[PDB]
């Protein structure tokens, strides 16, 4: 809302987790013992 | 059956990643003409099976 | 940045392959016509040998 | 007749000569054909 | 008469097709020819 | 072919 107010250009219709991972490495997580949930992919985003 | 289909369906998009790679490279790597070696088109039929 | 690199060399080389396509249909016409020539040539030196050997035969 | 068997001999190997490019030409042909399919289907993947 | 047309189309195109083989024969002759110069030269300088 | 054509020739 403050980027918008701002007029920050910001792109809305994109996910979080998909913006800062791989699909590669977001394979290779749910191999090595992760939830599917989109908290426990951002939180493996924070971790790397 | 539905893990081990889950399991196909994840190895497949990334045969797919793998494939948008290759070719990637394939194309990028020649520096020259690609309808002269035929190597280019033998990657290319293995990349269109 | 890269990924835009990659992709104007895949354009450029979709554009050469374009070119090729052109320059080797235009070579396939002209060797189609530069056999039929030759064809025609060695037709033409059978039908020397036929009289070659007419006259031969004659004489 | 011996001129003229002479003249014969030298007009058939000149036709020999002649068909040897006229084949060669055939085989580059072919290749060509060959390579010109080979383009349209790589067109057409390419396209896609 | 045009049966014996028919036959010296067929005759000139056997005759074609064998003068292709023979000049394809003469070809791997030639290969043949250099590849035992460039041999013979090998075996010489290897010998010593 | 020499002789296909001699017998052309005559017939």
């Amino acid at each position: 809302h403050h980027l918008q107010q701002a007029n920050i250009q910001f792109r809305t219709d994109i996910a979080r987790t998909e913006y800062l991972s791989n699909a590669d490495e977001r394979l290779r997580w749910q191999a090595s013992s992760l939830p599917a949930d989109d908290l426990c992919t951002e939180n493996a985003i924070m971790l790397k | 059956k539905r893990s081990d289909l889950l399991k196909l369906q994840g190895e497949f998009q990334l045969r797919l990643r793998q494939l948008e790679k290759s070719l990637l490279q394939a194309l990028n790597e020649v520096k020259g003409r690609i309808l002269d070696d035929d190597t280019i088109i033998t990657t290319l039929e293995n990349l269109k099976r | 940045e890269e990924q835009q690199m990659h992709l104007n060399v895949g354009l450029r080389k979709i554009k050469e392959t374009v070119d090729q396509v052109e320059e080797l249909r235009r070579d396939l016409r002209i060797k189609s016509q530069e056999l039929e020539v030759k064809n025609a040539a060695a037709n033409d030196k059978l039908k020397k040998m036929v009289k070659d050997q007419q006259e031969a035969e004659k004489k | 007749i011996r001129d003229l068997e002479a003249s014969i001999a030298r007009y058939k190997e000149e036709y020999a000569v002649l068909i040897s490019e006229a084949q060669a030409i055939k085989a580059d042909l072919a290749a060509v054909e060959a390579k010109v399919n080979r383009s349209t289907a790589l067109l057409k993947s390419l396209s896609a």
